[PDB]
């Protein structure tokens, strides 16, 4: 390395350079016994890792209960802002730490695993926590219940649009509007448009209004949220409301996709004002779905089939374009 | 470029690299180029620091930092950088003659200051202490004269100063502040049982008027000799404390004297506790 | 090496006990030949915990303070068991029986201080040294003194007390058979 | 190579290079050593995570003094639990998150003011956004809003000059699709600050008075994190009347609507946080509520005018890629019956027919298809928010 | 450029006050900006002159000092030589309080200041709590302040020119309450008579300083015309000595025994010697 | 079982309800088949 560079010939003879060959045989050899020495040393070091590898492996496996993010502290692994005394520092501090909301109703403020750092996670995920002390050993994705389920995308069957013949030209316009702009959303874009905020198929029941949208959805392959107006309207006064904020929000992370949403008088109720009914918490779920609609971006990607029998039940800003562009 | 062009690798480890720094700092000095010799001075200065191994090489870059103030010509700074130096202090690998003309200059500069005091350091050593020459025995008596803190000593001394007009200038000075150094010398050594002194004392040891010595004892307290305050109609200075100060001859026999009241006053005062008070003793 | 993360030593009661304890476990040497040994104790903080002490046979002369055994091997494989235990339990530093403090210890020092992070030098005595404190915390310095004396490697003394942590302090009022008229809580204690 | 010693160094080179290849050998081993230095850090720092336990969250009730602080548990039972003397005590006061601990009750730290997932959800939105006005030369109303919410929550030092009481917020009402929800876009798009877009039917819950606390705790956050202006949306179920002969719902409504009532005005005075509501039905609010002075402004917006329709056209046409037309100004003129959100919609929808036809050009026949079609609709459904004229 | 206007027009008819509140009122930071700079040397020239009339000292720091800052001034040897004196002499003529004492600290530190001997010198007795000298601080001020420069062969708008003189005045008062500062946190008591030798300025002269100063509320202090003496820090209750009796003696005990520990090591000896 | 969840990393993933009201997520059974396990199926899990 040192050698073959013209400087060399200035600063050293001939005899240094031959003579330092004679010394460098001794040298390997040496080198060579040092091997056993470094392999010697990075096995004592990992002996010591070994010992605490056996602890993080047993708490990583079940069980494990489900909770949400609600803030970020962190506080670096065993670093602190110094509250350490004379009390435990396996009982006490906590190392880079994250504090949870848990889905029993509780809070726990938490020292999160060294190894993925409480830093990674953010507010909002759904993760999994240690229920004998808290850490979060890994993630899980969207996970609720059953009725959750329905709205995560699979695709519902055709029914076939060559089950209704005629009214031709009333087919053109479905497929345009629903199965376009979910695709082909660089298109409406290109001619400068905004992808629909939705579309309403109305009409005296038994015309084929819901034949048409679901025959040619599965079709075409689209991606296929199940959500059911009655569904969302639940017995509990205005948690039913916030499943549809949250029914919208699963659709605009999986965005573009396309929210099939079957009759609309229980997320489509005509009132504004009521007293002594049911209805108060129907008005609630309805309020929430109007609010969704409007613009935030990404939720103009995603589209929206509202179908009604009725018409002297239908609530009229669903109705009116800037819920649902198309009608 | 030469001394630069030797330090390249070790054999094992061998502690030459630092020889090669402390040199070129050597050589940067004498050709003129201060600055340089200064950058290089404060890298050494940490690596030699960190072994107690080094004792000698230390040393010599320690006199190579006060020969850059000296040549300035500002002599409170070079008197700073000096004690270092003294610290580091050792003959060996240090050659006589740069040590010699270190030691009398030296002498000079912190009689200089305003506000250095650290005679009793310079008694001390032996690199001042045994340096000797004609100019030199007036020079180190004047010194002690300091050292214990006596106006008086220190003055009647005078002739011999016009000898260097460094001293002769700044002679003014000079008296002022062997009286603004007896504020914290007198009270720390004689008094055990008081700590308080008069106006007067100092008046007729400076031979300095009464006027001049109310605002002297001022200047001395601002610089932080003492701390106290200064009653004028009781014609005291009362001195809540006294500075700390590096080891003079005066003030080693004071402590001894203090501790040995306290010894006894301890054991006497033992008996008296112990003595009453029987039912709770247990 | 570090020796930093002190600034102040508390020590246990545990630290003594085991001392004069494992004396007579090793050899029945009784301080005939001064014994080393690793001071445990926590990490990550800036006071210093000394929660443990457990000897490792080191045999210093009494013709001669420059020769000693200090046993190496038993440090590297005691280290992975201390993380069984706890793992807030790491080499401190280490412990020197007394009666006091050598030249020579700056030199036990050195092989010390690869094995810790923040090493430091507590005699902690077989003996205990009146009714004050039984230990003295010390902690290598490179200082000179204006005594014209260049640099040294010497022990400052870094504040020692006493401290405790709570499994540990129900455990010594049990195990105690005397009653305490040192208790310093109130009128009657204190008088004393 | 290109000197006749550098052919001799050469050969001594080769024995410098082998001795470096069994250096490698070492290096491997030392590789290995690095990372798991790092790994060994993580995992001690990861064994102490895992002893420690997630530890009680609770807030500060009432601090009687340093040594007695009364909390209250997230687990439920309120608990007297002690602080450690590494933490000041002005930090824990009452209001204000702190953490417990799980194996002595006593206070860790200070935690800061903190809130929900909810909250979140109604912070982070916001976008779609129009420059100023929603409609362009009605804009001297528009102003007007602007002059009362934006204003004294900047800078106070202009009212204190004048001496005058401050203007203290807005309520909207006007018909549905005239744009009251885009105001309150349109006011955060030029200004740029922290947003509360709170959405009122996600406050709500199952049980009542959790709702009304809820409201209160971002009427808090938005005063920390000035400036911000707090848009209420679809207030026809958050406001209402006493009602309670019937649901849990009922009195939840009730409950909520006093909160709304206190911040207007009732002890605490809009200077710090401003509101500004949108509401589809204003007679579904208190009588209390619409009563002014805890309201300085009731602005009415009116539905599009001859020459205001234009306007709104000439910023449409802009985005949208036609032949190298503008033909939409002159047809709407003459033709009547818009809401601003329907003239978006023409524009829109014959940009769906362009579609169809496959262009990326709107052609004058499109629209003219548009404007039939949404008139059309509204005659089916002519059952709009009811408001008396 | 709305403020410049109106400053420069208002200024020859001489109505200070009006657009004195409003320059405040428009934000500091738009003044200092590049692009402003050229505008910003115009402005601050026509309001030093305007506020120095209306006798707004703190101001006329702010607004010299602003100026100094700017980067042509900075840049050029010249341009700083008045402007930054000028910020030094303002400071000392500003309301002897605390105000005063923390502007002074300010130019101290600037490293243009140092380099200038005189100015270095003259700072440096203001800095120090040594008594300094109402002689020697009076023919240290004849050649720098009363010309403004002395480094440069420029006249600084302090002292010579018309409003100058107005200032100068003043500057008597405030050198003279500064010298009983230094002065009467170290002397618990002082005669009337030691007063004058100490200031070298008559007891009736600094009598009126007294009274102007406990005004600022500098250093309480409590003066007799009687002539007895002046006291400075004491209640003349017993409570003061019983409390500062106890405080001694307290630190006492925990100087020993940690001293005791230190000298355990030097006790041992044979490793040391 | 109230949800079927896949991001698998041992053994099928499943949310299920506890009759404690906090829900936890479970794996594949310790020998019964996959197939036993379905949305709206009951299952017996371990308390501790």
């Amino acid at each position: 390395e040192q050698d073959g560079i013209g400087e060399e010939v200035l600063k050293m003879s001939t005899e240094e350079i031959v003579q330092r060959t004679r010394l460098l045989d001794s040298e390997i050899k040496i080198m060579k016994s040092e091997v056993l020495r470094v392999t010697h040393e990075l096995q004592a070091m990992k002996d010591k890792i070994k010992e605490n590898s056996e602890k993080i492996k047993v708490n990583k496996t079940l069980p494990y209960l489900v909770s949400n993010v609600i803030e970020l502290l962190d506080v670096d692994p065993n670093d602190q802002e110094e509250d350490g005394a004379n009390i435990d520092l396996d009982s006490q501090r906590k190392g880079k730490c994250a504090v949870i909301k848990t889905s029993t109703r509780q809070t726990y403020f938490l020292p999160v695993i060294g190894l993925v750092d409480a830093e990674k996670l953010k507010p909002g995920d759904l993760v999994g926590v240690n229920k004998d002390s808290y850490l979060i050993l890994e993630t899980l994705p969207t996970e609720y219940d059953s009725r959750v389920k329905a709205m995560e995308v699979d695709e519902r069957p055709t029914e076939q649009y060559s089950d209704i013949g005629g009214l031709d030209k009333q087919i053109q316009e479905l497929v345009e509007a629903i199965v376009l702009p979910m695709n082909h959303k660089e298109k409406f874009e290109n001619l400068g448009i905004q992808p629909p905020k939705g579309v309403l198929m109305y009409g005296p029941p038994g015309t084929g209004k819901t034949l048409l949208a679901r025959a040619c959805a599965a079709q075409t392959k689209a991606t296929f949220l199940k959500l059911a107006g009655p569904q969302l309207v639940q017995m509990f006064i205005g948690d039913g409301a916030k499943l549809v904020r949250d029914a919208f929000a699963l659709a605009k992370e999986k965005a573009p996709s396309i929210i099939f949403i079957d009759e609309l008088d229980a997320i489509g109720t005509k009132r504004f004002d009521s007293e002594k009914a049911g209805d108060r918490e129907v008005q609630r779920t309805m309020l929430e779905l109007l609010n969704q609609l409007d613009g935030f971006q990404p939720n103009t990607q995603v589209k929206v089939i509202a179908a009604t029998n009725r018409v002297d039940i239908l609530d009229p800003a669903l109705l009116r374009s800037g819920r649902l562009d198309r009608k | 470029t030469f001394l630069e062009k030797t330090r390249e690798k070790v054999k094992s480890s061998d502690e030459a690299v630092i020889l090669c720094k402390t040199a070129i700092g050597a050589l940067k000095l004498n050709i003129g180029d201060l600055q340089a010799t200064k950058e290089t001075i404060e890298d050494v200065e940490e690596m030699l620091n960190n072994l107690p191994g080094v004792t000698s090489v230390h040393s010599r870059f320690y006199d190579l930092s006060s020969k850059y103030y000296q040549t300035i010509g500002n002599h409170a700074s070079y008197y700073k950088d000096a004690l270092r130096f003294l610290g580091c202090v050792d003959i060996k690998d240090l050659p006589v003659s740069e040590q010699q003309e270190r030691a009398f200059t030296l002498g000079l500069a912190g009689l200089l200051g305003e506000g250095v005091f650290n005679f009793g350091e310079l008694l001390m050593h032996p690199v001042l202490e045994s340096l000797r020459n004609t100019d030199r025995q007036w020079l180190i008596d004047t010194l002690y004269a300091f050292n214990s803190g006596d106006v008086d000593r220190f003055q009647t001394l005078k002739s011999a100063w016009g000898q260097q007009p460094d001293l002769a200038a700044n002679e003014a000075q000079l008296l002022r502040k062997i009286q603004l150094l007896c504020l914290m010398e007198m009270t720390f050594t004689r008094p055990a049982n008081h700590r308080q002194l008069t106006f007067e004392e100092i008046a007729k040891s400076a031979k300095i008027t009464v006027n001049k010595v109310e605002l002297l004892v001022m200047k001395a307290l601002s610089v932080g000799l003492v701390r106290g305050s200064i009653d004028e109609v009781d014609k005291r200075v009362h001195m809540t404390w006294v500075q700390p100060r590096v080891l003079d001859l005066q003030q080693i026999k004071g402590m001894k004297d203090r501790l040995e009241l306290w010894c006894t006053d301890v054991k006497s005062m033992e008996l008296l506790v112990e003595h009453q008070a029987q039912d709770i003793l247990t | 090496m570090p020796e930093l993360a002190v600034q102040k030593v508390v020590v246990h009661p545990l630290v003594l006990l085991s001392v004069v304890d494992h004396f007579n476990r090793i050899g029945k040497v009784g301080n005939q030949k001064r014994v080393v040994g690793v001071l445990l104790g926590s990490w990550q903080k800036k006071v210093l915990d000394v929660s443990n002490s457990f000897a490792v046979p080191f045999d210093e002369d009494d013709k001669d303070d420059s020769v000693w055994f200090l046993d190496h091997d038993y440090l590297e494989n005691m280290y992975g068991m201390f993380k069984k235990v706890n793992a807030r339990e790491r080499i401190v530093g280490w412990y020197h029986t007394g009666p006091k403090l050598h030249k020579n210890d700056i030199a036990i020092n050195e092989l010390m201080k690869r094995y810790c992070p923040n090493s430091v030098l507590v005699i902690i005595d077989v003996k205990p040294k009146d009714l004050g404190l039984p230990t003295e915390a010390y902690i290598s310095v490179e200082e000179v003194h204006d005594d014209g004396t260049p640099t040294s490697k010497t022990f400052e003394h870094v504040t020692s007390e006493i401290g405790a942590e709570e499994a540990e302090e129900v455990g010594v009022e049990h195990l105690l058979r005397d009653i305490k008229d040192t208790t310093v809580g109130t009128l009657s204690q204190r008088i004393t | 190579m290109a000197d006749p010693r550098d052919k001799a160094l050469q050969d001594y080179r080769k024995k410098l290079l082998e001795h470096k290849e069994i250096d490698g050998r070492l290096k491997e081993l030392r590789e290995q050593l690095k990372e798991l230095t790092k790994q060994y850090e993580k995992s001690e720092n990861d064994l102490k995570a895992l002893q420690s336990v997630g530890q009680i969250v609770g807030e500060v009730l009432k601090q009687l003094t340093e040594e007695k602080f009364i909390v209250k548990a997230t687990n439920g039972p309120r608990y007297v639990v002690g602080c450690r003397r590494q933490l000041d005590k002005s930090k824990l006061k009452p209001g204000t998150r702190v953490a417990l601990d799980m194996t002595t009750l006593t206070i860790m730290r200070y935690l800061p003011r903190e809130v929900d997932p909810l909250v979140y959800n109604m912070s982070h939105e916001d976008p779609g956004n129009v420059s100023y006005s929603e409609i362009g030369g009605l804009s001297e109303q528009i102003r007007e809003l602007r002059e009362v919410i934006e204003l004294p929550l900047t800078n106070p030092e202009l009212f204190q000059r004048v001496g005058i009481i401050p203007p203290k917020g807005c309520l909207l009402y006007g018909p549905p699709g005239t744009g009251k929800t885009l105001l309150a876009r349109a006011v955060a798009s030029q200004l740029d600050c922290n947003f509360l877009k709170v959405v009122s039917s996600s406050i709500v819950d199952k049980y009542i008075g959790e709702s009304a606390r809820l409201i209160r705790e971002m009427f808090n956050y938005a005063r920390d994190h000035q400036p911000c202006i707090i848009f209420m949306d679809e207030i026809d179920a958050i406001g209402g009347r006493r009602f309670s002969e019937g649901t849990s719902a009922d009195r939840e409504i009730q409950r909520t609507l006093m909160e709304l009532l206190n911040q207007m005005d009732g002890f605490d005075t809009l200077h710090r946080v401003k509101m500004i509501m949108a509401t589809n039905r204003p007679d579904t609010l208190d009588p209390a509520l619409l009563r002014p002075g805890r309201l300085d402004r009731k602005i009415h917006i009116d539905l599009p005018n001859e020459q205001a329709r234009l306007d709104i056209l000439k910023i449409h046409a802009g985005p949208i890629t036609k032949h190298g037309e503008i033909d939409y100004e002159a047809i709407v003129k003459l033709s009547d019956g818009f809401n601003g959100a329907d003239l978006r919609n023409v524009c829109t929808e014959a940009g769906m027919f362009a579609i169809r036809a496959d262009h990326d050009f709107v052609v004058q026949e499109d629209f003219m298809k548009a404007v039939r079609k949404v008139a059309d609709s509204k005659k089916l459904e002519s059952k709009l928010d009811y408001k008396p004229v | 450029e709305f403020i410049l206007e109106q400053m420069r027009l208002c200024l020859a008819v001489k109505d200070y006050i009006r657009t004195q509140i409003i320059s405040k009122k428009i934000n500091t930071k738009f003044f200092q900006e590049e692009n402003t700079e050229k505008l910003k040397l115009k402005y601050y020239n026509l309001m030093i002159q305007l506020d120095q009339h209306e006798g707004s000292y703190l101001s006329i720091c702010k607004h010299y000092r602003a100026i100094y800052d700017t980067p042509c001034i900075q840049a050029e040897s010249d341009k700083w030589q008045q402007a930054l004196k000028s910020v030094v002499l303002y400071v000392i003529l500003a309301p002897f309080d605390n105000e005063q004492s923390d502007l002074v600290h300010r130019i101290s530190s600037d490293k243009k200041l140092e380099e200038i001997p005189k100015y270095k010198d003259l700072l440096k007795l203001f800095t120090t709590m040594e008594l300094m000298r109402w002689s020697t601080l009076v023919e240290d001020y004849g050649v720098e302040l009363r010309k403004g420069s002395s480094e440069t062969p420029a006249t600084d708008v302090f002292s010579s020119t018309e409003e100058g003189e107005k200032r100068w005045k003043d500057l008597k008062n405030r050198v003279v309450e500064h010298n009983i500062r230094i002065m009467a946190k170290y002397y618990t008591r002082i005669t009337m008579k030691r007063m004058a030798q100490l200031l070298d300025l008559s007891v009736d002269e600094s009598e009126a300083f007294l009274s102007n100063l406990v005004v600022n509320k500098t250093i309480f202090a409590k003066v007799d015309r009687l002539a007895g003496v002046i006291n400075f820090q004491r209640p003349k209750d017993p409570n003061n000595l019983l409390n500062d009796w106890s405080q001694k003696l307290n630190s006492l005990m925990s100087l020993v025994n940690k001293t005791t520990h230190l000298i355990a090591k030097e006790e041992m000896i044979h490793n040391l010697q | 079982c109230t949800k079927i969840i896949n991001a698998d990393s041992e053994d099928p993933k499943y949310i299920i309800n506890v009759k404690q009201f906090a829900k936890f997520v479970v794996d594949l059974s310790d020998q019964v088949a996959p197939t036993d396990i379905e949305e709206g199926m009951r299952v017996g899990v371990d308390r501790n």
